[PDB]
């Protein structure tokens, strides 16, 4: 069959949630892992990550942001509407050891993607220092959530209209600057915040994982289209990782990958929304 | 016996006309075509005829020819008898008459291909199965087997519904099992679905098939990765048997220098996003795929054709690099012929040393060492030898088609699955695997094989499936 969507909640401008009924993937989601979805029979696959399950409720949450054609198209769905396909759980599970002082940096919708992580690293029995970083005040979500499952929460805005004024990248120095005891970073959003997060932490040796986001078709192993180079060897993303460790990532050849399609991608946005000027 | 020297022809679409698209290239016999080669036949004896045996699951080909001649007058009785033989052995001829590479099974082996053109079994045999599709008539053979199911209460379950599951699964429905297809796509069909373009075999022939499931009760669940969505162990516990269908779906990729340059794909990629995803009809369809002014495909195989010329129908001038000679390349002959007639250049004894790109991370040239022919290997072909030569060639979009290998992270997951050096599964003479109960078939124990081996095994497995539960 295809996948209802039991719940829809609009966190922040252009940041959905969808409670999605799957309980297979339900059952045997943890946390770093992701789906593949697709909306109907025109469109693409796209993966997104499992923010939350609820194995009582048979479901998986997502939180889409919107930045193209599919995520945009995404975010008019509702409740009761249903996703054709959804595939799950994809990657491997983050690796959850008790490690110390762990920090973690989620940028923009990424703050909803390290919430599960965040969450079995505190259970696990480590220090959790949570960095949140947002464009804008009206960007900000999920404070509280993480703040549940965090020791220590941080939250910044690049134009100072909340919390810390800055990058993420400017909390964390601001931590290392104090001598604060950190034995791991993982930091999960856009591309060019994970480059620079672990270009900050490599001088310092601070073990950095990154949850990689390249281009993903099938999203099982079978194409390459998800290919990055870690410690000069090609690896998937999809069936390797997504996560490795940031300091061994090629991080300028990801994002190069990442824009190839550009050109395209902005004529199928602009075809969507000239086909519904009218109204 | 006098022997017809030139085989009947087949129609087939203009270069001009077919390059503008992803139809069907070759348009398939006649009534009145297929007769005329059906005559051609001598008749050589069951016992004897070499077609039969170079055909890897020994369909009676005489006698199929033979019910076409013998119905001169009545094609839908016709047609009716010669499926009804060829299904004896063979669940999926519309797409076996259409991809076998015959040179080197049944037409290979025709007593009239010693002189002349051999018979066109493939074709044929296509010409069985399209003509009964049009007509209801494989409907009719079907309903018939569907009478017969006698349900005997057993459950199993079929991991992959490529040809080897999609063929297992109706061989155990009609067996009476109740049978449910995980597959992890979001279609099924596998390679047929995925790999293989509609400009050689249409998708319709395939949702046949899945059609024929549905009559069987068979049941198909997609967007399911076992090992990750269902486990090994939660599908033992609820099925008496599995019969493992996972194919050889991984990319081989060399460690050349630049390989992760923009516009390098793979040939699973890129055949992926044009055959599944439809992304030659974009923006229609929202999976967009990009190619430069030239292309180049790397490899000499059924991959590297099919990748030239979908390349070739989005616009690109293309070229095959491939390190033997045209004799060597492994393709169907048919084939490498259409993809010369459409325009695909081709450089033989060629391979790529690195992949160079421009300032912005994007493919701008490959360089390329020459070869020269050896000694015979052990596929008997004249090996591959670097001259220490080499030179450099533009090319602004690459597709890699070095051959596929199956999933090891898949059979690592899967406890107690002896699994050999190459990835393929381990089994014994009834494609039992390490596991009791666990069978397999298909690409996934054979690497990179024929849809016909991948039919054939996954009517093996079913038979093996039901003595190891009868007993
Ligand atoms: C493992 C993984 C997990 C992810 N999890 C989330 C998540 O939880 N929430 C979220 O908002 N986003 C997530 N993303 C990113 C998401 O996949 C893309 O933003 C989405 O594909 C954009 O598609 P679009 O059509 O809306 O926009 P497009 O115009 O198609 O793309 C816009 C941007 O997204 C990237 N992109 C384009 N196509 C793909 C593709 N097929 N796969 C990956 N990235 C692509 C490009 O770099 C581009 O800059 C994840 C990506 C990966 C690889
Ligand atoms: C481009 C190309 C062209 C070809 N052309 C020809 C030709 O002209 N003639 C010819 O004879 N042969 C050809 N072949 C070879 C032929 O396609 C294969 O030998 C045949 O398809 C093998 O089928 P299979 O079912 O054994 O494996 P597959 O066809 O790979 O079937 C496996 C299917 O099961 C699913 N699956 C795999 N792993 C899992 C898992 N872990 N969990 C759930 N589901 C899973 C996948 O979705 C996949 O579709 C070609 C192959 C390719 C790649
Ligand atoms: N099973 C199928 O459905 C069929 C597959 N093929 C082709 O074969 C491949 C998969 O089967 P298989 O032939 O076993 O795959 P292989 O592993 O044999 O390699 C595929 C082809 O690419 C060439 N090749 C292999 N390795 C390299 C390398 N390192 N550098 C350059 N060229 C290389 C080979 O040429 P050579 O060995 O001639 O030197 C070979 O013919 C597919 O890519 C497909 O294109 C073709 C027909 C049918
Ligand atoms: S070998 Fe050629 S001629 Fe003899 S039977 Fe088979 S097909 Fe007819
Ligand atoms: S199956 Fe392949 S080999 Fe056997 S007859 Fe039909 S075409 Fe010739
Ligand atoms: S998306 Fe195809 S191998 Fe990762
Ligand atoms: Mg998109």
């Amino acid at each position: 069959m295809m996948f209802k969507i039991l719940r829809k909640e609009r966190l922040a401008p252009g940041i959905n949630l969808f409670e999605i009924e799957s309980p297979r993937i339900a059952k045997h989601a943890k946390p770093g892992q992701f789906v593949m979805i697709r909306l109907h029979e025109k469109g693409e696959r796209i993966p997104l990550t499992i923010a939350d399950v609820d194995i009582s409720k048979g479901s998986i949450t997502i939180v889409a942001q919107e930045v193209g054609k599919t995520t945009r198209e995404l975010g008019t769905y509702e409740a009761g509407d249903y996703i054709l396909d959804v595939l799950g759980p994809l990657g491997k599970p983050s690796h959850i050891d008790y490690f110390g002082t762990v920090v973690m940096i989620g940028g923009g919708v990424g703050v909803a993607e390290i919430y599960p992580v965040a969450k079995a690293m505190k259970e696990k029995g480590n220090y959790v220092i949570s960095i949140l970083g947002f464009r804008t005040k009206d960007l900000v979500f999920w404070e509280d959530k993480l703040r549940s499952v965090s020791d220590e929460v941080i939250v910044t805005t690049n134009d100072g209209s909340y919390g810390m004024k800055g990058f993420t990248t400017h909390a964390l120095q601001k931590l290392i600057e104090e001598g604060r005891k950190i034995d791991l970073v993982h930091a999960v959003g856009p591309a060019i915040m994970m480059k620079a997060v672990a270009e900050l932490t490599k001088p310092y040796g601070i073990k950095t994982v990154a949850s990689l986001n390249p281009i993903m078709v099938d999203g099982t192993g079978m194409c390459g289209a998800c290919r990055v180079t870690v410690g000069g060897e090609v690896k998937f993303a999809c069936v390797d990782g997504p996560e490795f460790d940031a300091h061994l990532v090629d991080w300028d050849q990801l994002m190069n990958r990442l824009a190839y399609y550009r050109d395209l991608e902005k004529i199928s946005l602009e075809k969507w929304e000239r086909e519904r000027r009218m109204v | 016996p006098r022997l017809i020297k030139d085989r009947v022809p087949t129609p087939e679409r203009s270069v001009g006309e077919r390059v503008r698209d992803f139809g069907e290239v070759n348009l398939g016999y006649s009534w009145e075509l297929a007769l005329r080669e059906a005559e051609r036949c001598l008749q050589c004896p069951v016992e004897y005829a070499p077609c039969i045996k170079g055909c890897p699951v020994h369909i009676n080909i005489p006698g199929f020819i033979k019910a076409l001649r013998e119905n001169r007058d009545n094609p839908s009785k016709a047609v009716r008898e010669a499926l009804r033989i060829i299904w004896r052995d063979n669940t999926l001829p519309a797409i076996t008459g259409r991809v076998c590479p015959q040179e080197e099974q049944c037409e290979g082996a025709c007593v009239v291909g010693k002189v002349g053109d051999p018979i066109n079994i493939g074709k044929l045999e296509r010409f069985v199965a399209d003509y009964a599709r049009e007509h209801g008539i494989d409907d009719e053979l079907l309903l018939e087997e569907i009478k017969g199911i006698k349900r005997n209460g057993k459950k199993v379950a079929i991991i992959g519904a490529g040809p080897a599951g999609l063929t297992c699964a109706a061989d155990l429905a009609k067996m009476g099992y109740e049978v449910t297809i995980y597959e992890a796509l979001h279609q099924p069909g596998g390679v047929l679905i995925y790999g293989i373009p509609e400009f050689r075999l249409p998708k319709e022939i395939v949702k046949k098939e899945l059609e024929n499931l549905r009559r069987l009760g068979v049941k198909i669940e997609t967007n399911v990765l076992v090992g990750k969505t269902i486990t090994f162990e939660e599908l033992r516990e609820e099925y008496d048997a599995i019969f493992i269908g996972t194919g050889a779906g991984t990319p081989r990729i060399y460690p050349w220098p630049g390989v992760n340059l923009n516009g390098i794909y793979s040939a699973n990629e890129f055949l992926t996003r044009i055959n599944l995803m439809k992304a030659y009809k974009f923006p229609e369809y929202d999976t967009p795929i990009k190619v430069g002014k030239r292309v180049a495909v790397i490899g000499g195989g059924n991959t590297a054709m099919d990748a030239a010329r979908s390349a070739l129908r989005l616009g690109a001038e293309v070229w095959i690099l491939y390190r033997r000679t045209r004799k060597e390349m492994t393709a169907r002959e048919e084939e490498i012929k259409h993809a010369e007639e459409e325009g695909v250049k081709f450089m033989f004894l060629v391979t790529p040393k690195r992949f160079i790109g421009d300032e912005n991370g994007n493919l701008k040239a490959i360089e390329l060492e020459k070869m020269k022919l050896g000694e015979p290997d052990e596929s008997g072909r004249r090996r591959p030898i670097p001259t220490g030569e080499t030179f450099i060639m533009e090319f602004d979009t690459a597709i890699i088609a070095i051959g596929q290998t199956p999933n090891k992270t898949f059979l690592e997951t899967v406890p107690g699955l002896k699994v050999d050096e190459w990835g393929r599964i381990v089994v014994d003479e009834n494609l039992m695997t390490s596991i009791p109960g666990v069978f397999a078939g298909g690409d996934a124990i054979r690497g990179e094989a024929t849809v016909i081996l991948a039919m054939g095994d996954g009517r093996k497995a079913a038979k093996a499936i039901h003595q190891y539960l009868s007993k």
